RNA sequence: AUUUCACUCAUAUUAAAUAAAAUAACUCCAAGUGGGCCAUUUUUGGUAAGCAGAACUGGCGAUGAGGGAUGCUCCUAACG
RNA sequence: AUUUUAAAAUUAUUUGAAUUUUUCUUCUUAUAAUUUAAGUUGUUUCUAUACAGUACUUUCUUAACCCACUCGUCUUGAAAC
């Protein structure tokens, strides 16, 4: 014998394969892949790795954080794995060149009627083979509400997460071990 | 019934020495203390206002905290799987300046002027610490009439 | 019939089958219930630097516009 | 022990059969895989049955090839038989086993004049 | 433009040349300190004192039990040495804390001090090299100096006798050198042990101690 | 690349070359003289005693003194750990 | 030339000193004579040896010579006598025995096999003081006295002891242990 | 205290050695367990026990192969 | 379908220098070939001038030599009186 630990077997973690059978997400699997191993550019190889995530890590990005992102960056390009949706809260919107996997229909109007447009990544590739004047942006992966319940348990010391109850109100869950009054605070 | 108090199994521990009782000196009111120093916690019986407990006599830590006559220590301490960090709240007469650190001082300050020269003659120098090593040959002049024999002895 | 009622057999086994965790070193910790009179302070001086840095920067801004 | 030839290795002829299979008879002798403490089959005491592994696998290169050296396909009727016309040196045929003896003579026929050996061209004679 | 060729045609062929001086002085270094050691060893003869030698600098160390029942300060050196089954071994350097790290596991183990013949024995016919992207290895056997340069050219060592050189003598690249070979997977000895139960210096037939200048004819009869 | 056969590094002569560029120039020379010194057989080796009469008698009084030496030591010993235990 | 014959003893003879200090710069040396089966074993005695008798361990030592004495005339015969120390199952004694041999290590080896013969008394437990050479009118035990006389004859009295090849299992005819 | 500007502190031999050190770090959802026993060394009650009760490590259990005639725990050594 | 290549070694003609002074002396400082490089090739015979034979492949039956306690279950522990 030998003392290796995992028999001297290499171990890996993330998600290695497609789950979905759109064939049209398949072929652009194939294409990213084949772009960064034939160009390396650490751009094409970051894109290929994110069109493979599931639902939860590839979410939406509205409007107003899309124009906010690229203040600074004007005749530029944005991409994004994920959807864009509208803001109504935004009273204007400049003109954008952004890439992305899916538009909502207002949003895909909002950005036409501004002197804009819209991408798809099979376009992308064949404008921008290597990522030149592109910036990469994603949303906001922990504002899922699945969230407010993970971490510490409810009912340790200082901990911020939610119950699960079934509804809320004075007779719901605030008692005993909620406040002085009855026997102790959390 | 068991007996776990908060002074329990410190007969030995928490005793002054021979001929060394007393409160302490005075000087030891004067010592300077910092944010982030490194501190020694050993407990003096003489004084029953803030003592540590029992695990943390003969630690060793950080300042986070100092008051009006207090000092707050971060200590280590293993628990079961893991270690955590632990918030102690003593105070002064409990607390020593900690002498862990000197020799990384006294090293830094000299070899900045080694390393002042060296680059200033513009030479080639090696300011890492040698561990021993093997020894080289050498030339041992002895008189013949100097070396003295021996053998085993016999049993009485 | 009697039991057990001891042993810690096999359990720093288990410690160090995940081995011996460590603290996080963090840079900053929170200040909440530590010495007063000294951050008050410290929020003043704080908010006095950072108007300074913002109005040389927004003047700044409005100079090159124009 | 291991058979051997031409390059085709077998490295192993006997079949593995049911622990215990031999002493009673409501015990079929198709392979089951023994659970249960204190088998002495599954804990691999000498000189008892012995377990299939994936060590006696078969050489990829030479894996599914008769003794005839080639691959086997199983036809019902003429037109079954249209793609071996590109292949006929890698791959020889056999006659499905419900098949009447008048479609089998046209089977043969075919099969001759396309260069085509028949493994089982004797059948319902 | 098959003038891509041509350039590097001459570079292999200006390193080899570099690579036959370096080994024909290294053959004048070897045997001039052999020649200088038997002269200053008489000269102390005549003038009544002692010449005590330069200590050793290298050894090899041979694993001799297996992985079943061991002490875990005892694995943890083993892996440390790259030691990790029966008949393995490894190179090692001498220093205080060496030392104090093969005291904790020397029942378990034997070694002592290699000459030049057995380094290049070793070297020639079990020398193994581990080759790609860091972590990930990939044990090769030499049959060319191409793997040595690509790797360790930039300190200067170009093919199999620099190696030796540096691993006989405590050159300057020898971590490099050391940490570059795979350990040596050896056979058992042709005329067997005697009793690896007990020591080396025990009054009985054992092995398991420290044999200075006897490994040399151990490791021949395994090699 | 395909793994051909490991070639034996020591006994195949084009290898053993191919890695020391150095082999042949040091092999030839310990050849030549090797078949010297072998055909200098009842020519040579006669002087080699003359040799021996040169530096044996040169070293010989030393290594003389020096066992000399050591055996005294040793016996002055013996006899005064004698005289002790009486 | 015969290895079937061979004992694994030899003669070393080893000097060191202790490292020198400030307080002691210029310390004093020492000398044995060991007999082990190689060097590393001889030295391995020595420090054993500084020790129990001085204050010297080997890791603030160093060593400053290893011999191996040889003997001068190798087919003359010698009378020894050997001094000893052991130890029992209930306690130590000590203990003096004379050989004849043509080496000290040809009788300290006669030594150990006759120690370990008489007395079950392991390697382990002998300490060896004092091998010499005596003169033959200065021999005390009557075994060695018997060797020494004038005109020594006897008959050869022995079974023989034969070739492997011609030890023949099956034989037609039953030997003679005269051989007159 | 904090903040802003200047200058400067070994690296390719890596501010002491060694390292199939990233086979890492962190979240989520869950199973089965919660009657144990044995050996060396330390050790409590008892005249003692193949008795009862603790400590560190290695094992049996969950594990077969060679040796100890035989043998759950001993020696070598762990399995295509 | 173009790294079984380059290089290295060998042999026979060469262009120059050393030294160890030589039918294996060195330094690819010019062309050709060969393998010791670049994981086995060749010659004879038989099967045989056969169409299933007593030979070859295969499946059963019966010996020898070595080895092999009754499965499932609860249990620290099951071949268990
Ligand atoms: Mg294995
Ligand atoms: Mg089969
Ligand atoms: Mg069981
Ligand atoms: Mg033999
Ligand atoms: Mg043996
Ligand atoms: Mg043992
Ligand atoms: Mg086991
Ligand atoms: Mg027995
Ligand atoms: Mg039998
Ligand atoms: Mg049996
Ligand atoms: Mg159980
Ligand atoms: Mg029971
Ligand atoms: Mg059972
Ligand atoms: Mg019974």
């Amino acid at each position: 014998g030998i003392a290796l630990k995992n028999v001297g077997r290499i171990k890996k973690h993330g998600r290695k394969h497609l789950v979905s059978k759109n064939p049209y997400l398949r072929l652009l699997v194939k294409l990213y892949n084949f772009l960064a191993r034939r160009t390396n550019a650490n751009f094409n190889k970051i894109i290929a790795k994110r069109l493979i995530m599931p639902k939860r890590y590839r979410p939406p990005l509205s409007l107003s954080k899309l124009q906010y992102h690229m203040a600074n960056h004007p005749n530029d390009i944005a991409v994004v794995v994920g959807s864009i949706t509208d803001d109504k809260r935004l009273f204007s919107l400049k003109q954008l060149k952004v890439c992305a996997l899916r538009f909502t229909e207002t949003a895909r109007k909002r950005i036409e009627d501004a002197g804009g447009e819209c991408l798809t990544f099979d376009q992308l590739a064949l404008k921008y083979p290597t990522g030149k004047k592109c910036v990469l942006l994603r949303g906001p992966t922990k504002a899922r509400t699945a969230e407010k319940h993970f971490g510490k348990a409810p009912g340790k010391p200082k901990s911020k997460a939610r119950p699960y109850v079934r509804s809320k109100g004075r007779k719901f869950e605030k008692a005993r071990g909620r406040r002085k009054s009855r026997a102790y605070k959390k | 019934g068991k007996s776990r108090g908060k002074r329990s199994g410190t007969r030995y521990k928490f005793s002054k020495k021979f001929r060394k009782h007393g409160e302490c000196t005075a000087n030891k009111y004067l010592e300077k203390l910092n944010y982030g120093d490194y501190v020694d916690i050993v407990c003096d019986s003489t004084q029953q206002k803030g003592m540590p407990f029992n695990y943390y006599h003969g630690k060793t830590g950080k300042i986070f905290h100092i008051t009006k006559r207090g000092v707050g220590v971060l200590v280590n301490k293993r628990v079961k799987h893991r270690i955590e960090q632990k918030k102690v709240c003593v105070r002064i007469e409990h607390v020593r300046k900690s002498r862990c650190n000197e020799d990384f001082l006294l090293r830094k300050i000299k070899n900045a002027e080694l390393i002042k020269e060296a680059k200033l003659k513009n030479e080639h120098i090696n300011i890492k610490r040698k561990t021993e090593g093997p020894k080289p040959a050498a030339m041992i002049k002895v008189p013949p009439s100097k070396i003295i024999t021996i053998e085993p002895l016999p049993f009485y | 019939a009697k039991s057990k009622n001891h042993t810690n057999h096999n359990q720093n086994r288990k410690a160090h089958k995940n081995g011996i965790k460590k603290p996080k070193k963090h840079k900053f910790m929170s200040r909440k219930g530590l010495d007063p009179n000294f951050f008050r302070n410290q929020k003043y001086c704080l908010k006095g630097i950072q108007k300074k840095k913002k109005e040389l920067k927004l003047k700044a801004k409005q100079e090159k516009n124009n | 022990a291991v058979k051997k030839v031409g390059k085709i290795i077998k490295k192993r002829t006997k079949k593995f059969t049911r622990f215990q299979s031999n002493r009673f008879m409501r015990v079929k002798p198709a392979w089951r895989k023994p659970r249960g403490i204190d088998c002495r089959v599954r804990r691999r005491y000498k000189g008892t049955n012995l377990m299939p592994s994936i060590g006696y696998g078969s050489n990829k290169k030479t894996k599914f090839l008769l003794p005839n050296n080639k691959y086997k396909y199983v036809v019902k009727n003429v037109k079954e038989m249209e793609p071996l016309i590109m292949n006929h040196t890698k791959y020889c045929v056999q006659i499905a086993h419900n098949v009447s003896s008048k479609k089998r003579k046209q089977i043969i026929e075919r099969a001759k004049q396309m260069n085509v050996s028949v493994i089982n061209a004797k059948a319902r004679l | 433009a098959a003038k891509k060729i041509k350039t590097l045609k001459l570079i292999n062929k200006k390193k080899r040349n570099d690579l036959r001086q370096r080994t024909l002085r290294y053959e004048e270094e070897y045997e001039s300190e052999r020649k200088k050691i038997i002269e200053l060893k008489r000269e102390a003869r005549k003038n009544n004192c002692f010449y005590r030698e330069a200590e050793k600098k290298v050894v090899f160390v041979i694993r001799l039990k297996g992985v079943n029942k061991l002490p875990p300060k005892v694995r943890s050196v083993f892996r440390l040495l790259r030691l990790l089954q029966v008949h393995n071994g490894v190179f090692v350097k001498v220093n205080k804390a060496t030392k104090e790290m093969l005291k904790i596991v020397e029942p378990y183990v034997t070694y002592g001090y290699p000459t030049l013949s057995t380094v290049r024995k070793l070297l020639y016919k079990r020398g193994y090299v581990r080759v790609g992207k860091v972590r990930r290895y990939a044990r090769k056997k030499i049959q060319d100096n191409a793997d040595i340069s690509k790797h360790l050219g930039k300190y200067n060592v170009h093919g199999i006798e620099d190696m030796v050189y540096q691993l006989y003598t405590c050159g300057p690249v020898f971590k490099k050198v050391n940490n570059f070979l795979w350990a040596f997977k050896l056979k058992p000895p042709r005329k067997g042990f005697k009793a690896k139960r007990h020591a080396f210096n025990e009054p009985r037939p054992g092995d398991w101690g420290n044999r200075e200048a006897h490994i040399n004819e151990l490791i021949n009869r395994m090699i | 690349k395909k793994r051909l056969q490991n070639k034996n590094s020591l006994t195949n002569f084009a290898v053993r070359c191919r890695l020391n560029p150095a082999y042949k120039l040091l092999r030839s020379l310990a050849v030549l003289r090797m078949r010297k010194s072998i055909l200098e057989k009842s020519k040579n080796k006669k002087e080699k005693r003359v040799q021996k009469q040169i530096q044996k008698k040169e070293l010989q009084k030393i290594n003389h003194d020096y066992y000399k030496g050591v055996a005294k030591a040793v016996k002055k010993k013996k006899k005064r750990e004698e005289k002790k235990a009486k | 030339i015969d290895n079937s014959l061979n004992t694994n003893i030899h003669q070393y003879h080893i000097v060191g000193r202790a490292i020198p200090t400030a307080k002691d710069k210029n310390p004093n040396v020492y000398r044995m004579c060991i007999f082990a089966k190689n060097d590393t074993n001889a030295k391995s005695r020595f420090w054993y040896f500084m020790k129990k008798i001085n204050k010297l361990k080997k890791s603030n030592g160093e060593l400053l010579a290893c011999e191996q004495i040889k003997e001068r005339f190798p087919l003359r015969v010698k009378n020894y006598g050997v001094l000893l120390r052991y130890d029992s199952r209930t306690g130590t004694h000590n203990m003096y025995k004379e050989f004849r041999d043509t080496t000290k290590e040809g009788a300290i080896a006669q030594l150990y096999s006759e120690m370990a013969g008489r007395h079950r008394a392991r390697a382990s437990s002998i300490n060896i003081i004092r091998i010499s050479e005596i003169s033959s009118s200065l021999v005390r035990r009557p075994h060695i006295k018997q060797l020494l006389k004038r005109r020594l004859r006897f008959p050869a009295l022995h079974l023989p002891t034969l070739q492997k090849e011609y030890r023949k299992k099956f034989a037609s005819k039953r030997p003679s242990t005269y051989r007159m």
